[PDB]
């Protein structure tokens, strides 16, 4: 919970709980996209390199509840974006 | 200040996010002293009740104490 | 990373701490300015010795004597030493970086002579 | 290394019994005179090494029955035995070795001697072997650093030791009697310079109420 | 003036070779209880007197002058106490190099007992409580049984020697720690606890053993003492110089032609000790690259400083080392002394009790690191920063102990600094480069551990 | 019977016996502690303490020292800061990073205090490695992480006297020391729960929660 | 910054009208095309954040092995 | 905001004044 | 480059020469016009004078039209809330001397209903500036043709 606090338009919400394993994990992450300024402070105060800002643009929409990101619909863009995200952080981790 | 009940705090259906329509849940104005609070709220003209701190009470404190004789059966045994 | 900096081993915090070495935000009411001004500084003293010195000190604490008494009660040298300056004159708004300006004309110039525009290095 | 939790076993547990015979019952209760009657806690140590003679460990049955005893609460007696190193709290064997590596011993070659028991019964220190017969432990100074090197086995020093010389020592420990403590073979003796004494060279002491002072 | 003289005539602990017996009848002869009763009937402020002429000062190591801190444990006003005052005897003998305490009581056990009872006159003490390491066993059973003939004689328990002075003397044999042959955890080990020092304040002739006054001796310290009573201290004044006076067990070890234990004058020089009552140097005087005064707990010397140092505190002192429990020991060229500080280390990591921080953590960041030095898996200035981490010890602890495991290395950081330099080119060149640390290039952690670089010191 | 001394060149009067930090306490000048709580017995193990005191040549413990008339106390001057420094050092020797998991997160004392008293980077890089340590079962309401445990020996003087569980124990000795149930127990008091805002590291933690 | 470690002219104007503020636009333009050359001519080594990890969250191959850096580093970002 | 340190955080600063502005210490005898 | 080589150094010993000086001139000041300065502070080339709301056209005009303060410029007018004191705001006036090459403040106090005297009679640049700090704070800025 650091992306939450040092967000500054606090976009982000989450909600954590012990998991059967016994293991720290979320079972809430949200992301209001219509609160977010993309400054990606969040990709720097993560120390395992969770959250991530993508090179995507084209992902605009007709409805502003289709905005308002869950866990799984990050979940599921970065297993879609994997390959590039691992192109930009091999080409910017050392400085970051 | 204190919370008026209705409107606190509610859960979203849409997202679970928590609404509010109490516009004084997190405003929490800073004051040097007492007195100070006072005369703003009166001028004001907001009700307060007044709390008074609880302080710890001074007493002494010494390291002989723990290893200090016992004339008759140890009340307890000491580790450290 | 730079050299004194990443030395691991004569590189304490405690001179680095540039952040907690901060300087003080000094207050100067009148009070303290007729001090100053009946009695003198640490640099140039002109006060007495113990506790008479003390309670001198404790007469202008409190509302003993005033700025004006001791604006007047200053001879010349006060004055012109510590308000106003030796020559007599007052001092000027400081500078703490001063500003020598210079005029590039003709050729060097940005524009020629014709435009109303100059340059100044 | 040292180990300071315990999981319990089948023959290392609290439903275990144990009891002092009369024998060390009645030297209990004489250690326990030692000290004041209400400071018998302190007798905790003593207790536990005359039951960690009694049975070959300090088990937890052991410690719980010293505490029951001496009326503190177990958990006082597990820091006890925790702490100082000589309460041997798993099943050792019939001759725990005690070789010296410090500094002095090591100079005076106790690697050699490390080595050469190491080879003889194939076992490292803080293992047991398949006889259930030599304990090994690297340890630290034993007191006896100018007879060096040295090693003790149970109790007894054995000092000025040579790699043959362990060797065959426990050799013979392995099977009957066990050479007396001191410096091997006794070509030397004690603490008195190898090459005979230099200093105390006499036959009749001289006795101090020859020289008292003039008072008294 | 030149010492190193004593003459059998002179020397206290005779039978230190078993010229003699050490049962009761032989000790008589030998002069042990003799008129012990008239001694203890000149009273405190005699006994302490005469210990403070003589300069008697302490032999575990802290030379704090004897007959002062006696006088401790008699200010005005201590009788309405109204208490038990003990005495107890560090006989204990943790201290790598150190046999002399042995010697003391395997021996001439007499001496030490009429030394508790003498000590405790003096500090007006109800009993005597000794101390004795465990792996000591034969000689506590030794001591035990001749303890016990002085009971059948009268000389301690109840009207000792016939006099009107009620003692016992109690053995307690600690069960193995070094630490707690330090003065406070002493006593917590006596009272049933783990051996865990405590703060000074509260001193322990205040409050001290189950609450009441102690005080805690040398075996030696309290050995000595009726015979420098016995024989009128100016003697005692009149060996080694001005506040360093007396005889002074040395036990001797190492690379030494002839490893012995022996008497001695203090302030006799180091090099007639080494080559007179041994056997000189294996290999020559030359043949030396330093020398161990006083144990694990004193900073070696160079070869520079052994031509001429004398053995007392002052000078030891002077040369930013200390005379400890006078144990030598001696390292010659064909010796790795890295390998010796690193086991030092190794040491007192055993030996630390665990309760105040610097030393619990310190001691194992000093052997993590003078494992690597001992490779040269390391940088040049690793070793300040290896300085700093023993100033990071050596004033912030509670006992001594934190100041032991700290000074050694001061001291070889000193004197033999090239060698570690040398053995790091020699892994540089040998291996290939390092990093803080101990990391190499290759280095990774892959499935659990690292594999990419050689790991000093893992054994578990 | 109130005595007065000098603190920062403060003055300040307290009952005689007294430990220095109540005294600092009393005239507002903040020190730091581990060891040290109020309503618990006195021990001086952390060794953060430390204050310059004229009388003596080492630095002294706040927590241990008995106040005395007309003792000075400076604990601004270098020697102080470079002890709490290096202490704060040999804290975070073996201390995991755990402070994303760790539960004491934004209230921890050690962030704190290193943060404000301490440095900014370690030297610690080696590559044995941290100490590890095992994690105990002493019941539902207290969850342990003890790779955190500092060895403060609150939780110890908490409660054999002032609970009355004396299960709680200090076993080994030095680095390998642990405090724990020699063997598996539950922490059986109905104050059990104080333990977990008594440690400053997150070695006990509320487990609901 | 660094405007005293690098060469530039200030132009002025007299008549104070807007053709005089155009002027002195442009030679903003080009004077500050020498300052980014001059600066790319000398970008000097070393750090670009002040090395107190107090106020300057430190780098990440620290805060995920050393521990006083991560401890900044949390109380930076909270 | 309710995260805030309970700790001080940057001690007292360091005096700059000039000595010819700072009140005379009398001599003490 | 092998090393890089960043000496240690506190940026305020940058500034002490300049602030004895702004301490000479600040006590000039104050013997110059005792009627109205009651005090000073100095903080790293940071001058401030306090004074009280009836002093402030009087210092203005002191600080603009005197020759060794040519303070002509208009920076900026900012009030703050203190709550704590009686007087919760704080009107700052910020200044500057393009002639000098320096910069100066004054300080002034004010309530929600205690109003404050305009400097629109001198800088004009001050109407938009008290119209703001009138929104923001609630401050009254007596004389204003358009407030
Ligand atoms: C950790 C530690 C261990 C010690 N171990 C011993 C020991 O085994 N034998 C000994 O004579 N002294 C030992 N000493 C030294 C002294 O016994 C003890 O500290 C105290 O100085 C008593 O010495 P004294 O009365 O003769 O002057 C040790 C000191 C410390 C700090
Ligand atoms: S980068 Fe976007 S999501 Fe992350 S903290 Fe900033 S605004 Fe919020
Ligand atoms: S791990 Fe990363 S994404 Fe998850 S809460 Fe922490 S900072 Fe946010
Ligand atoms: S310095 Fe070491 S042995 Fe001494 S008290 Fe501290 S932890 Fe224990
Ligand atoms: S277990 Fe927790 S409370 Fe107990 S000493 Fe360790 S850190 Fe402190
Ligand atoms: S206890 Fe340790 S891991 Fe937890 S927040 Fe504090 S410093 Fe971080
Ligand atoms: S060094 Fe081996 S017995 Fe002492
Ligand atoms: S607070 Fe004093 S050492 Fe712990």
């Amino acid at each position: 919970k650091l992306c939450e606090a040092i967000c500054p338009a606090l976009a982000i919400t989450i909600d954590a709980e012990e998991r059967i394993d016994g293991s720290r994990r979320t079972t809430k992450y949200d992301i209001d996209m219509t609160k977010c300024i993309y400054c990606g402070y969040c990709q720097e105060s993560c120390p395992v390199d969770a959250i991530v800002e993508t090179p995507n643009v084209e992902y605009a929409t007709e409805t502003r509840e289709e905005l308002l990101y869950n866990k799984e619909k990050l979940l599921a863009n970065g297993d879609k974006w994997e390959l590039e995200l691992q192109y930009a952080l091999d080409a910017d981790a050392p400085y970051r | 200040w204190d919370i008026v009940d209705v409107a606190n705090r509610w859960e979203n259906d849409l997202i679970g996010w928590q609404s509010s329509g109490d516009y004084m849940q997190a405003t929490q104005m800073k004051f040097t002293s007492k007195e100070s609070a006072i005369k703003f709220a009166n001028k004001q003209g907001w009700d307060f009740y007044i709390q008074e701190p609880h302080h710890r009470k001074f007493r002494v404190k010494q390291y002989a104490n723990n290893f200090v004789h016992s004339y008759g059966k140890l009340k307890h045994i000491r580790t450290k | 990373s730079s050299y004194p900096t990443n030395d691991i081993a004569e590189n304490p915090y405690w001179k680095r701490d540039h952040r907690r070495a901060y300087p003080q935000t000094a207050f100067f009411d009148q009070k303290t300015v007729t001090g100053l001004l009946e009695l003198g500084s640490e640099a140039t003293p002109r006060i007495a010795d113990g506790e008479a010195g003390t309670k001198a000190l404790a007469n202008i604490a409190n509302g003993g004597v005033s700025f004006t008494q001791a604006l007047g009660k200053s001879s010349k040298d006060v004055i012109y030493g510590e308000v106003l300056t030796v020559n007599g004159l007052p001092p000027v708004a400081p500078t703490l970086a001063p500003k020598q300006w210079k005029i590039i004309e003709g050729e060097a110039a940005i524009y020629p002579k014709g435009y109303p525009c100059r340059t100044f290095h | 290394h040292i180990v300071s939790v315990h999981r319990n076993t089948e023959n290392n547990n609290p439903s275990i019994p144990f009891e002092f015979s009369p024998e060390n019952m009645k030297r209990a209760e004489e250690v326990i005179a030692k000290y004041p009657p209400q400071y018998k806690k302190a007798a905790v140590m003593p207790l536990l090494d005359i039951g960690q003679r009694q049975l070959g460990y300090t088990s937890i049955s052991v410690m719980n029955y010293v505490a029951k005893l001496l009326e503190m609460p177990p958990m006082r007696v597990y820091e006890v035995a925790t702490f100082y190193t000589m309460y041997n709290r798993t099943p050792m064997g019939r001759y725990h070795l005690q070789i010296c590596t410090t500094t002095p011993c090591q100079l005076c070659g106790s690697d050699g001697i490390m080595e050469a028991v190491q080879n003889t019964l194939n076992i490292k220190p803080g293992e047991t072997t398949k006889d259930n017969l030599f304990t090994l432990s690297e340890v630290e100074c034993l007191g006896a650093c100018v007879n060096a090197p040295m090693m003790a086995i149970n109790d007894d020093y054995y000092e000025d030791l040579t790699p043959e010389g362990t060797v065959k020592l426990l050799e013979d420990c392995k099977a009957g009697k066990m050479p007396t403590p001191g410096p091997e073979n006794h070509v030397r003796r004690d603490c008195e310079p190898a090459s005979g004494q230099k200093v105390l060279l006499s036959k009749e002491p001289h006795n101090v109420a020859d020289f008292l002072q003039e008072g008294i | 003036r030149q010492y190193g003289g004593l003459k059998d005539q002179d020397r206290i602990f005779q039978n230190l070779y078993d010229n003699y017996g050490w049962d009761l009848a032989s000790a008589r002869k030998q002069g042990d209880w003799y008129k012990t009763k008239e001694l203890i009937l000149k009273g405190d402020t005699w006994i302490i007197d005469e210990i403070k002429k003589s300069g008697l000062r302490g032999r575990g190591g802290a030379g704090f002058p004897s007959g002062l801190k006696w006088s401790f444990m008699n200010p005005p006003g201590w009788e309405k106490n109204e208490g038990p005052r003990y005495l107890v005897v560090n006989a204990d003998e943790g201290e790598p190099g150190t046999c002399k305490d042995r010697e003391i009581m395997r021996k001439d056990p007499h001496k030490l007992v009429e030394g508790c009872l003498l000590a405790g006159r003096a500090m007006n003490a109800t009993a005597a409580y000794i101390y004795i390491r465990g792996e000591f066993y034969n000689e506590a059973a030794v001591l035990q049984t001749a303890i016990n003939e002085a009971y059948a004689a009268g000389l301690i328990g109840k009207d000792a020697c016939g006099s009107g002075y009620d003692f016992d003397v109690y053995i307690h044999r600690g069960m193995g720690a070094y630490v707690c042959g330090e003065e406070t955890s002493l006593i917590e080990s006596l009272e049933g606890k783990a051996g865990k020092p405590r703060l000074k304040p509260p001193f322990p002739a205040g409050v001290g053993l189950f609450g009441r006054p102690s005080t805690v001796t040398n075996v030696e310290t309290v050995a000595v003492a009726p015979t420098i009573l016995r024989r009128g201290g100016d003697w005692f004044a009149s060996f080694g110089r001005e506040r360093n006076s007396g005889t002074k067990l040395f036990c001797i070890s190492g690379n030494v032609n002839e490893p012995c234990t022996v008497e001695e004058e203090m302030s006799i020089p180091l090099r007639e000790l080494l080559e007179k009552h041994c056997g000189g140097i294996k290999g020559g005087w030359d043949n030396l690259l330093g020398v161990i005064p006083g144990g694990c707990s004193v900073p070696i010397l160079p070869k520079n400083i052994c031509e001429d140092v004398l053995m007392d505190f002052d000078a030891l002192k002077d040369v930013q080392s200390g005379l400890g429990t006078a144990a030598v020991i001696v390292i010659n060229k064909q010796q790795d002394v890295i390998r010796a500080i690193q086991r030092f280390a190794a040491f007192y990591k055993h030996e630390s009790c665990g309760q105040c921080t610097p030393c619990r953590e310190g001691t194992t960041w000093l052997l993590k690191a003078m494992d690597r030095f001992r490779t040269g898996q390391a940088k040049e200035r690793e070793i300040d920063m290896l300085y700093e981490l023993t100033k990071d010890i050596e004033g912030h602890t509670i006992c001594a102990l934190g100041d032991a495991a700290a000074w050694p290395i001061q001291g070889l950081i000193r004197n033999f600094r090239p060698e570690m330099e040398t053995r790091m080119k020699k892994f540089h060149d040998e291996v290939g480069a390092v990093s803080v640390g101990g990391w190499m290039k290759d280095a990774r952690v892959e499935k659990g551990k690292v594999v990419g670089a050689p790991l000093p010191g893992v054994h578990h | 019977a109130e005595i007065e001394l000098t603190i920062d060149g403060h003055k300040v009067s307290i009952e005689a016996g007294s430990a220095l930090i109540q005294a600092c306490e009393k005239a507002g000048v903040t020190v730091p502690r581990y060891c040290y709580h109020d309503k618990l017995a006195i021990a001086g193990n952390c060794r953060m303490c430390l204050v310059d005191v004229e009388r003596a040549p080492k630095p002294v413990a706040s927590c241990a020292y008995p106040v005395a008339p007309g003792m000075v106390v400076r604990t601004d001057t270098e020697r102080v800061k470079q002890a709490r420094e290096n202490v704060m050092e040999m804290m975070l020797q073996n201390h995991p990073l755990d402070c994303p998991v760790c539960d004491q997160g934004g209230e921890c004392d050690l962030q704190d205090q290193s943060m404000r008293y301490g440095r900014d980077r370690g030297r610690f890089t080696e590559i044995t490695g941290k100490r590890s340590t095992e994690d105990k079962n002493i019941g539902p309401l207290v969850k342990t992480s003890m790779n955190r445990c500092i060895h403060c020996t609150r939780c110890v003087r908490f409660a054999n006297d002032i609970a009355g569980a004396p299960e709680l124990g200090s076993s080994g000795r030095g680095n390998d020391m642990q405090i724990g149930t020699y063997l598996e127990k539950n922490l059986n008091t109905e104050l059990s729960g104080n333990v977990i805002d008594l440690c400053p590291v997150g070695a006990l933690t509320n487990k609901p929660y | 910054d660094a405007y005293d470690k690098v060469d530039f002219d200030v132009p002025v104007g007299m008549n104070g009208d807007c053709y005089d503020r155009y002027l002195i636009r442009m030679a903003e333009f080009r004077q500050s095309l020498r300052i980014i050359e001059q600066c790319c001519n000398d970008m000097p080594a070393g750090a670009v954040k002040v090395e107190d990890f107090k106020i300057n969250s430190p780098p990440r191959n620290l805060m995920k092995e050393d521990m006083e850096a991560l401890i900044h580093h949390f109380l930076l970002y909270t | 905001s309710a995260g805030s340190t309970a700790w001080e955080p940057v001690g007292p600063g360091r005096d700059d004044r000039p000595d010819s502005f700072k009140l005379p210490t009398p001599k003490p005898e | 480059v092998d090393e890089v080589y960043e000496p240690i150094v506190n940026p305020a010993d940058r500034y002490l020469q300049h602030v004895s000086d702004l301490h000479q001139y600040a006590k000039y000041i104050m013997a110059a016009l005792p009627k109205y300065i009651q005090g000073f502070s100095v903080w790293k080339d940071e001058l401030t004078l306090h004074v009280a709301p009836s002093a402030v056209i009087p210092v203005t005009t002191f600080l603009r039209d005197n020759t060794s303060t040519q303070y002509k410029s208009i920076i900026d007018i900012t009030a703050v809330d203190y709550p704590s004191r009686e007087n919760r705001f704080e009107v700052v006036y910020n200044f500057l001397s393009v002639r000098h090459n320096s910069r100066i403040r004054l300080k002034t106090y004010a309530t929600e209903v205690t109003p404050v005297p305009s400097i629109t009679c001198l800088y004009e640049g001050a109407n938009w500036f008290e119209r703001e700090a009138y929104d923001m704070y609630g401050v009254f800025f007596e004389g204003h043709p358009d407030l």
